């Protein structure tokens, strides 16, 4: 539902990447160039960036169970 | 009161690398300290305390990780790259905890793993042939090889054996990769040394 | 012709390269369940004691 | 002893003993949600 | 203007995205329920007679107008609110909306003193609202709205909420109505029959099926016969043309062979004629049937007036079924005869019983639509026994006490809750199946789930014509998807451009062809049918025309004008045969195709301009429609229709194939289904695996439904990390796997590692598993409720006491609250309570029923929902959570039929490792490609790699010549890795090259449903059953395995009876009797004061004491229930 | 215990086991054993059962044991063989070139339960010390039993002309008192038939010798693939162009002989042969170009592997596959049939709206013209279905016939 | 439900020896060293160290399973040495070589970091 910590091959950090790629994909990036940009080399830290839905982004349309 | 379940939360924070470095060979093990379930001698206590009021959704980062060690920090929180996101908040969502953080390695669970890739190589061109190319001519060289591009791999050595092996040890940011390199030399070192001292019990017992 | 039975376990197979072929390898759960009634002699008094 | 519940459309923190009718003081609701226990569970952040 | 080559791939699928955007994946649902309240609720109640009940005063009670309000919830105080399908689904209601009726009662005594008296909005009933409908309170609403009522924006709807659970209605199989069928039955005193299913164009009876047959050669000739309905002998056709009428064999030649230049005919009718000579008038044919039939009167009169009735009424009623219609039924039986005789004479084939143009799709509006009819008779049944024990006292009456509701309303929800579709008292004549639980396992599980078809042969049938995949499925059923278990070929899935009719009434249409040339056909002279063509209108032959061709040219210009005809109605022109068939009725399968000019689209490029701009200038799909660009071709128009595969199709070649095309497929990918739209390049697997994926896709873990923290499913699987695949295919873009995807990208290796991925099975990364690769979270729910059913005896949720509770476990209760409920965020594990209920006694006045965790599951209460059912008691669910770490035995896929379980983990330094440090995610074993021949999961693999390296979605489209193997190696080869997907790999033990470079990269993979600590099992010395002391059943009763009889016969063989005498009588049911040794019967034993005696022999001496299995005692007592000595005789 | 696994067929599906405790929440088996129970792990479920009494345990242990049930009755031969990765791994173990460094040797000498403790003089001493595959599965092969077999890819003219002693491709299997003499092992030499190894093994040498040769066999074999490595990848279902034009001309041809015999048909040039109607004949000939061309076009594909291949690989080794299975994946997947005949005529007079009317040519009635790996057309990739649909319908429907 | 905890891998039970030697019968001058809580890391850098002694014979050693947490190293040795005497100069030959090798890496590091 929301980004992972690490790559789950190599153990790489994407956790911090997510909002970065966004805010390159809206800065006219190709998935590429913005993978390239955040220093994702290895195509299984490009896997978990690139194969990534945001659900989270879902499930905050719902208001919580408490006010 | 966030969307991700308490095992989602805990899960995710395991997976922060925390700075190690000089205070991973201080602290203990639970296992070899004398306390009760934490101290600070062989654990570090984190807090993480986050309340969405506001309209826009509130990320919680691992700047949120608030330590009672100065020592031991989320990397991304040590003084670029983003800090690791937790979890995203709506307004009247909530999220209050408190972590403990011990020392481990690889071995138990992959978050004590400080490497985020561990590229390791020998005879670039394939001089040992321990690999069989069907088409060596297909295959690209490597970064290490010393060939002309005519060239495809090495003339085959028989009296060769594996030397000159090639490394790039990549850091999580726990560890610096030479401390990685470093504290893997004294830890195979160290192991070496207690299955000596074991060895040795085991021959005068006999 | 065809019953239920007792002292029975059922569960995925897996494959295990290790194993002879004469071997079973079973879970600690399904052999703490299950049990084999062992008759007590002096030649095993002791073993049956500690079990 | 008080066992509040909160209500699952006004979101209202409101107390219920037993046998009363599950309804929600504030608007009606019939749906009710039992708070997080304070009971003390433990992760392994594994 | 047209359309290029090189344009064509974003043109066709922005065609297809729009008609997405228009119709959606569930329309067929929503459209078969909308027609049902719109149209067939209405037709149903004005088609009920009106009671005429009199002594004297009379009421007529005429039923006029229906009214269905919106979907409301009456409390205990009564006051009606809108109630909102998650408040159903959390309360246990019925998401349904009251239908009230006007009724108009006048008083007619004597003297004309009349006056009428109309209750507006009387009561009627409860009907079920299917979600997402024009009558669903989710209406029209937003995202946001629906956000806002706890609601999924991406939940499809088309189902139904009983009692919480929703349900979906099974769309069903049966042959079309109202069309002539001609077969050939091989075992059978018949040689040919044609059958016709006849049913009026408003249903108020089941189909009468008339069929007329010829004898089997072997008097004289072959004799044609007619088995009538409500008849049980056969009747020749002679005898019922002259009973409607036409005596003269001229007459009656003239209605059925319409040729009179053909002796072919003539002679194979003569035996017919011979047959029937003595009777010669209409009256003296009708006593015949009467008494040919099973109710013979004694006196002709009533024989005459009976067959009279039955030829009226049950013999053809799509022809009419009023007086004076005898002119159309003896020229559609004559229709039919000839048509039997066209088949027997070989110049017309025999009908195909599996071809699609001959079935219809009963979908959820004409199958409430059957279930209505049943149910308003009854009621007005029940009114009128009512209205007569008052009238009868000769006073007034109140219908709304007349008219109990319970009819309607339990019958509409018994049928949806159960599946048994028919009346509840004949539930065994009622077919079960219908109206499933929705499967809410995956996002993909719903969808094909709401998009089912039911083919309803029988599973026990062992012909596979039925389950064959006929050739007219293409493009209306998926090829694929289909269970591989006891159901194949019987239960389909719609293709993705399917779209089943509503239905629509032929008045139109038959108004235009009487303005137009048609001739009636009781207008016409028979001699004017030879070279004229027949027009058939919903299966009745309505008249004949003279020049087919422009007539069709009409039609056709018409239909694409949204002019009367509507675009679902399908016009059929047989040409070698004359007729033009056409038919508006509902049920016929069709799915849209571009129309072709001469050799040219009518799709020009200004169309895919405006449905580029779609959400500015809402040019949608429906104005490409009436543009008369697309049409919707059904199954039996087909037939008649000349497909391009592509609009490269319509080049002209060297050697041209058709050059007269008339449609165009808009992409052949669109003839699979949901499930097999998922499948990356199905085109380079064997089919069975796309089949067997299809089914896998079902049971692939991912998040079933964005608003999946407010369901209290009973079981619900979410994946941690589910990711969109890297190789995609263009139709998820419209079945929201990218929204809500089942999987993850998983670096995968095929290779021989350590031996502990051979036959079918997978080695994972423990480090991969650590950082949560292909976790997933297990939502199960439990359900409880403190009946206070009477004074004698009442319930209650309550911390129960070791003091006052009499069947209280040893398990603790502390973790309880004192409303008796268990709290969220508490660690639960097995047996524990987390619903403690007591209730009263008749250790004393109260004994313990507590809920306990279904045994060794571990969980943790995610929440705790309490509120009140529809009666009204205190109603509790409660949500555990237990979160499933992948491991050993765990049952994992790829989108291609490569499923298995984990072998074992290793750690990322027990995996082998390329050059860059990459391990793989899994690895999978050589071996399962080659027989399987699933070059998808490599060419998926190779295309993965090229996705990850270059930043893209690899488009795995089925049927794409932009993409093949090649391309995608020499993508590969620019990225610096070898151009195959082959990579030098390292023993991650010993840290040496592996010789043989392996195949490694990205593949979509699937967590399956089936993990093993949900299967393992296991039993010593457990709980038994009551009848026969044998284990229980299931791993939920702690039972036994059965030790069945194949496994008696392997040990018999074997030899081992020690062993077969444990299996089959120690470890399942030991037991002792005691025998009388004079009678061999079972007696009596006191063993406590020693006293044995047999009844039967007053003797207590000889008795002998036998150990036999306690069911070979039941048996031997269930044979002396039957009078049977069974005597075991010890000597 | 015994262990169990339904459908119960014949008395191998349930035999006795001793148990070893491991971890986790399965039953492992060996690999060996799946075949009787016809097992994989797809998700399969097995029942055990655990005899209660010495008798019965006795009874087990005497009867129904795993090493007593090698060789079944049924066909007398064995009932369980060396399996997948086993056997490729054998295939390429054996092979004549397989070269052992000390190190490696004694690492698989590791894995040898049945190992004397005394290595064995190396095949080559000099210049450098390297042992033979075939040196190491001598030591595997137990006791002193002799056999002679022949690789499946042993060429059917060598045992007449010279080389019958000396095999050029070192096929025909020779053990001699135990030590495989020479040739490449195989389903043939460690598969279930009647006169291989593993059976010779059970007549000469008993079960408990048999058992262990199993667990050694597979033992050493895993541990060498670990070094030797098999795999499988798009590489070994690509051929070179001058296959993939071969391919292309034969069906090219193919296609023109069945419009040459539709023309013959269409101008009443073909007169029916004894015992058939004329459609008949004109199917058998257009059914026998059809195979012709299939059979063609997947010998051009077979030749043109190379010894690298893994799909050879797999198909050699008999481990897995059929050289039908190389040609659908290289070549052509061919004629689709539903009850026998090409695709039937569903429409009127047409399998597919597609089509024009009496079109008896060869895609038109099911002729998938294309490979796996080139992908199938729309029309081919329905017909496939179909066909795959028979497969599937007879699959569940012969199982209530047969059990009964 | 059957998962064994993760630091059952690295940590000895109680009473569990971390290395047991039994003299091998077969032939002379052989062990088997069972070690308890190592895995292939400790085992093939002692095999092929073992294999660097001239008078070692045999080298070999092997995890009998995965699942379990235990290697077997065989050490056979020329009649005039002995496997214990073999195994110890193997671990004090490989400490010795981590012990220069760790002191040469942070002379490389300083060098890379100053210049
Ligand atoms: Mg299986
Ligand atoms: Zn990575
Ligand atoms: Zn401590
Ligand atoms: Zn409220
Ligand atoms: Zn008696």
């Amino acid at each position: 539902m929301i980004i992972p910590v690490r790559c789950f091959t190599c153990g790489k950090i994407v956790g911090n990447k997510w909002e970065a790629y966004l805010g390159l994909l809206q800065a006219e990036y190709t998935e590429g160039d913005a993978l390239d940009a955040l220093g994702l080399k290895r195509y299984c830290c490009r896997r978990m960036l690139l194969a990534h839905v945001d659900l989270i982004e879902k499930l905050l349309n719902y208001a919580p169970l408490e006010k | 009161s966030s969307v991700l379940h308490d095992e989602f939360i805990a899960h995710r924070l395991g997976l922060i690398p925390l700075t190690s470095d000089d205070i991973v060979d201080k602290l203990q093990y639970s296992r070899d300290c004398t306390c009760e379930e934490f101290c600070p001698e062989c654990s570090v206590e984190f807090t993480l305390d986050v309340r969405c009021n506001e309209d826009q959704t509130r990320h919680v980062t691992s700047r949120d990780l608030i330590s009672n060690s100065p020592r031991v920090i989320p990397v991304t929180s040590r003084n670029e790259q983003d800090d690791i996101l937790i979890v995203k908040l709506r307004k009247g969502q909530e999220l209050r905890l408190r972590a403990y953080a011990k020392k481990g390695f690889g071995k138990e669970h992959a978050k004590w793993n400080p490497t985020a890739g561990v590229a390791f190589e020998y005879d670039p061109d394939n001089a040992l042939r321990h690999t069989v190319y069907p088409k060596p001519e297909e295959w690209p060289k490597s970064e290490y090889s010393e060939l002309d591009e005519d060239e495809s791999q090495a003339p085959y050595d028989p009296n060769g054996k594996p030397e000159r092996f090639y490394y790039n040890v990549e850091s999580c940011g726990s560890l610096r990769p030479e401390t990685i390199v470093l504290s893997a030399l004294s830890g195979l070192k160290k192991k070496l040394s207690d299955l000596q001292t074991q060895l040795s019990h085991e021959i005068q017992s006999d | 012709m065809g019953k239920r039975v007792d002292f029975s376990a059922r569960t995925v197979i897996t494959p295990d390269p290790n194993l002879s072929i004469d071997q079973v390898g079973v879970p600690r759960s399904i052999a703490a369940n299950m049990t084999f009634a062992e008759i007590v002699t002096p030649f095993n008094i002791d073993r049956l004691q500690e079990l | 002893q008080p066992m509040i519940y909160i209500c699952g459309e006004c979101h209202t923190e409101n107390e219920i003993k037993s046998r009363d009718p599950i309804r929600c003081r504030e608007c009606g609701y019939r749906i009710m949600y039992k708070k997080r226990t304070k009971r003390l569970v433990v992760f392994d952040a594994r | 203007d047209e359309i290029t080559p090189d344009l064509w791939q974003e043109a066709c699928w922005i065609v297809i995205s729009s008609y997405f955007d228009e119709k959606g994946l569930v329309r067929q649902q929503l459209d078969s329920f909308d027609e049902f309240i719109q149209m067939s609720v209405q037709r149903i109640v004005e088609d009920a007679p009106p009671i005429d009940l009199q002594a004297p005063p009379r009421y007529l009670l005429k039923f006029e107008q229906i009214y269905l309000s919106k979907p409301t919830h009456w409390e205990r105080d009564g006051a009606p609110s809108p109630m909102m399908p998650n408040e159903a689904r959390l309360r246990n209601l019925t998401y349904s909306a009251p239908l009230y009726v006007d009724i108009t009662k006048t008083v007619i005594k004597e003297g004309e003193e009349q006056l009428q008296t109309q209750h507006q909005k009387t009561f009627i009933g409860k009907i079920p609202i299917m979600l997402r409908s024009t009558y669903c309170l989710l209406n029209g609403l937003t995202d946001r709205d629906l956000c806002e009522l706890n609601e999924c924006p991406l939940d499809p709807g088309g189902y139904f909420i009983i009692n919480g659970s929703e349900k979906v209605l099974i769309a069903q199989e049966k042959m079309a109505t109202n069309t002539v069928y001609v077969f050939a039955k091989k075992d059978s005193k018949y040689a040919y029959t044609g059958e016709c299913r006849s049913c009026l164009e408003n249903s108020s009876r089941p189909t009468s099926t008339i069929w007329v047959s010829m004898l089997a050669r072997g008097a004289i000739g072959q004799r044609i016969v007619a088995t009538l309905p409500y008849i049980k002998q056969e009747v020749p056709i002679i005898i019922v043309f002259r009973a409607l009428g036409f005596v003269s064999d001229r007459d009656i030649l003239e209605h059925i062979i319409y040729d009179f230049e053909d002796p072919e005919m003539m002679e194979m009718v003569k035996p017919s004629l011979d047959e029937a000579f003595v009777i010669q008038e209409q009256n003296v044919a009708l006593n015949f049937i009467g008494s040919r039939g099973a109710k013979p009167g004694v006196t002709k009169e009533k024989r005459i007036k009976y067959a009279k009735e039955v030829l009226q009424k049950e013999m053809l009623p799509h022809v009419g079924v009023s007086d004076f219609c005898e002119t159309k039924k003896a020229y559609f039986l004559g229709y039919m005869v000839h048509r039997l005789l066209l088949a027997a004479l070989g110049r017309r084939e025999l009908d195909d019983r599996d071809h699609y143009g001959n079935k219809r799709l009963d979908l959820a509006g004409p199958l409430l639509a059957f279930l209505f009819r049943g149910m308003f008779k009854n009621l007005l049944k029940e009114v009128r026994i009512y209205a007569q024990k008052f009238i009868d006292r000769g006073k007034d009456f109140n219908l709304e006490l007349a008219i109990k509701t319970r009819i309607i309303s339990d019958g509409l929800k018994y049928s949806l809750a159960t599946g048994n579709w028919g009346d509840q008292k004949k539930a065994h004549q009622a077919r079960a199946g219908v109206s499933q639980v929705l499967n809410r396992l995956t996002f993909a599980s719903t969808l094909s789930h709401l998009r089912r078809l039911n083919s309803p042969i029988g599973r026990d049938g062992k012909l596979a014509k039925p389950r064959q995949l006929h050739n007219t499925l293409w493009g209306m059923v998926c090829p694929a998807e289909t269970p591989e278990g006891h159901a194949v070929g019987l239960v389909k899935n719609l293709a993705l451009m399917a779209y089943i009719s509503v239905g629509s009434q032929p008045s139109p249409i038959l108004e235009f062809l009487e303005e137009w040339s048609m001739e009636n056909l009781e207008e016409i002279s028979p001699a004017a049918i030879a070279d004229a063509t027949k027009i058939f209108v919903n299966g009745c032959w309505v008249g004949i025309h003279k020049d087919p061709e422009q007539l069709m040219n009409t039609l056709r210009k018409l239909r694409r004008q949204m002019d009367i005809i509507v675009s679902e109605v399908s016009m059929i022109r047989d040409i070698r045969e004359r007729e033009i068939r056409i038919y508006t009725d509902a049920g016929r399968i069709c799915r849209p195709l571009l129309i072709v000019e001469k050799q040219k689209l009518l799709l020009k490029k200004r169309h895919i301009d405006q449905l580029k701009e779609r959400e500015y200038n809402n040019y949608s799909w429906q104005d490409l429609v009436a543009s008369g660009v697309v049409e919707y071709i059904d199954t039996l128009e087909e037939e008649t229709v000349m497909l391009a595969m592509t609009p490269d199709d319509l080049q002209e070649k060297e050697v041209a194939y058709c050059s007269t095309y008339t449609h165009c497929e808009i992409h052949p990918s669109m003839i699979l289904g949901v499930c097999a739209s998922i499948i990356p390049f199905p085109d380079h697997n064997q089919s069975p695996r796309n089949t067997y994926q299809s089914a896998m896709g079902k049971q692939a873990m991912g998040v079933y439904i964005t608003n999946f923290h407010v369901r209290m499913d009973t079981l619900a699987h979410v994946l941690y990390y589910p990711q969109k695949p890297l190789v995609t295919t263009r139709s998820m873009e419209y079945l929201r796997f990218r929204e809500l995807p089942a999987g993850i990208n998983s670096i995968v290796a095929i290779a021989s590692y350590t031996g502990y991925n051979q036959e079918d099975s997978v080695i994972m990364n423990r480090s991969a598993v650590d950082r949560g690769f292909f976790r997933s979270v297990f939502y199960r729910s439990y359900k409880e409720q403190e009946s206070k059913k009477g004074f004698d005896q009442e319930e209650v949720f309550e911390k129960p006491t070791r003091e006052t509770c009499q069947g209280m476990r040893h398990a603790i209760y502390d973790k309880l609250d004192d409303d008796g409920l268990i709290a969220p965020g508490v660690r639960v594990s097995g047996d524990d309570v987390i619903i403690g209920k007591t209730v009263t006694l008749p250790r004393y006045t109260k004994r313990d029923c507590s809920t306990f965790l279904r045994t060794s599951e571990t969980g943790i209460v995610d929440q705790v929902m309490v509120t009140l059912n529809q009666e009204g008691y205190k109603f509790c669910k409660i949500r555990v959570r237990s979160v499933r770490i992948p491991q050993i035995g765990d049952k994992f896929a790829s989108r291609h039929g490569q499923k298995g379980t984990c072998g074992i983990q290793y750690r990322q330094e027990d995996m082998p490792f390329t050059c860059e440090g990459i391990t793989p995610d899994i690895i999978i074993n050589p071996h399962a490609i080659p027989s399987r021949m699933t070059i998808g999961h490599l060419i998926e693999c190779l295309q993965g790699k090229v996705s990850a390296n270059k930043g893209e979605i690899g488009d795995a489209t089925p049927f794409n010549d932009a993409v093949n193997v090649q391309k995608i190696s020499n993508l590969l080869s620019d990225y610096g890795y070898h151009l195959r997907g082959n990579e030098v790999l390292y023993n991650g033990f010993t840290g040496r090259k592996i010789t043989s470079q392996i195949f490694i990269g990205p593949t979509y993979y699937q967590r399956l449903k089936h993990m093993v600590d949900d299967k393992i099992h296991s039993r010593a010395r457990g709980p038994i059953q009551i009848l026969n002391r044998q284990p229980m059943e299931g791993r939920s009763r702690d039972g036994g395995l059965r030790f069945g009889e194949m496994e008696r016969d392997c040990q018999i063989a074997h030899g081992a009876a020690q062993f077969l005498r444990e299996r089959l009588f120690e470890a399942s049911d030991p037991y002792q009797v005691h025998v009388c040794n004079l009678c061999g019967i079972m007696a009596i034993a006191n063993t406590r004061t020693h006293t044995y005696e047999c009844r039967g022999c007053r003797n207590k001496t000889q008795i002998s004491l036998v150990r036999m299995p306690y069911a070979c005692k039941l048996l031997f007592q269930e044979l002396m229930s039957m009078s049977i000595a069974p005597r075991m005789m010890s000597v | 215990v015994i262990f169990n696994r339904q459908p119960t067929l014949h008395k191998m599906s349930m035999m006795g086991h001793r148990v070893r405790i491991l971890p986790w929440s399965t039953f492992r088996l060996n690999l060996s054993v799946t075949t009787p129970y016809n097992a994989d792990f797809d998700g399969d479920e097995m029942n055990l059962h655990l005899p209660q009494s010495l008798e019965t345990r006795a009874e087990i242990q005497e009867l129904a044991m795993v090493p007593r049930m090698i060789v079944t009755p049924q066909s007398n031969r064995p009932v369980m063989g060396i399996v997948q990765d086993t056997l490729t791994a054998v295939r390429k173990f054996t092979k004549r070139d397989v070269f052992l460094e000390r190190g490696e040797v004694m690492n698989l000498l590791m894995f040898l339960s049945t190992w004397d403790g005394k290595v064995p003089q190396p095949a080559i001493l000099k210049p450098r010390p390297l042992w033979t595959g075939k040196q190491i599965f001598s030591l595997i092969i137990p006791g002193h039993i002799n056999c002679i077999r022949t690789h499946s890819t042993h060429p059917d003219d060598e045992d007449s002309g010279p080389y019958k002693h000396i095999s050029p491709g070192d096929t025909k299997v020779v053990v001699e008192n135990g030590e495989l003499i020479m040739g490449i092992l195989c389903k043939k030499s460690l598969g279930t038939s009647a006169g291989s190894l593993v059976h010779i093994s059970y007549l000469e040498m008993g079960h408990d010798i048999t058992r262990l040769f199993y667990s050694n066999i597979q033992t050493v074999i895993n541990n060498w693939l670990l070094i030797e490595g098999h795999t499988i990848g798009i590489g070994d279902s690509i051929a070179d162009s001058k296959t993939y034009q071969d391919i292309q001309n034969t069906i090219k041809k193919a296609k023109q002989d069945v419009i040459e015999v539709i023309e013959k048909a269409h101008n009443n040039e073909l007169e029916p042969t004894p015992g058939n109607t004329l459609r008949q004949t004109f199917e058998n000939q257009v059914n026998r170009i059809l195979n012709d061309a299939r059979d063609k076009t997947g010998s051009s594909a077979q030749k043109s592997l190379s010894e690298y291949n893994n799909f050879k690989s797999m198909v050699v080794s008999g481990a897995k596959g059929s050289k039908i299975n190389i040609s659908q994946v290289i070549a052509v997947v061919g004629q689709q049939n539903v009850e026998g005949k090409r695709i039937p005529f569903g429409f009127k007079h047409r399998t597919l709206p597609h089509f024009i009317k009496d079109d008896y040519g060869p895609e038109s009635r099911g002729f998938v013209e294309n490979s796996y790996l080139a992908g199938l057309t729309p029309t081919e990739f329905f017909f496939h279905a179909m066909g795959g649909r028979e497969g599937l319908i007879d699959t569940a429907v012969k199982t209530a016939e047969t059990g009964y | 439900m059957n998962a064994p905890p993760a630091f059952e891998s690295f940590l000895l039970f109680e009473g569990e020896k971390k290395i047991t030697i039994n003299k091998d019968t077969k032939v002379p001058n052989a062990c088997l060293f069972t070690i308890n809580k190592e895995d292939h890391t400790l085992g093939n850098i002692i095999k092929s160290q073992l294999l660097k002694d001239p008078q070692v014979l045999f080298a070999g050693y092997k995890v009998p399973h995965p699942l379990e947490h235990k290697i077997i190293i065989r050490v056979q040795t020329t009649p005039d040495y002995s496997p214990q005497e073999a195994f110890t100069n193997a671990i004090t030959d490989l400490i010795s070589e981590l012990s220069l090798l760790e002191e040469r890496f942070r002379v490389a590091i300083k060098d890379k970091q100053e210049g």
